[PDB]
């Protein structure tokens, strides 16, 4: 159960945005410039992390 | 030596005293109150993490 439990989260996080716009990262590159893309990604990458 | 033997010819009774720990405080933490407290704005941001 603690094993199940540990990897279940470590997905949900991957639903997290984390202050980004989106919690995708494809979104992002299809929807941004680089340069505010750098930043959303910056976000993401910390909290995934 | 090898024909020299060394036997005891009384005894003491020694009490010795060994502390060991066995529990520590059971604390629990309500997460919203601690980071945010009465503000609904800290907590909205909160969800997102």
């Amino acid at each position: 159960n603690h094993n199940a439990q540990a990897l279940n989260t470590l997905v949900k996080q991957l639903s997290s945005k984390f202050g980004a716009i989106s919690s995708v990262l494809n979104d992002i590159l299809s929807r941004l410039d680089p340069p505010e893309a750098e930043v959303q990604i910056d976000r993401l990458i910390t909290g995934r992390l | 030596s090898n024909n020299s033997i060394a036997i005891p010819t009384n005894f003491t009774i020694s009490v010795t005293t060994e502390i060991l720990p066995v529990s520590m405080t059971k604390t629990s933490v309500d997460c919203t109150m601690y980071i945010c407290g009465d503000s609904t704005e800290c907590s909205n941001l909160l969800l997102q993490y």
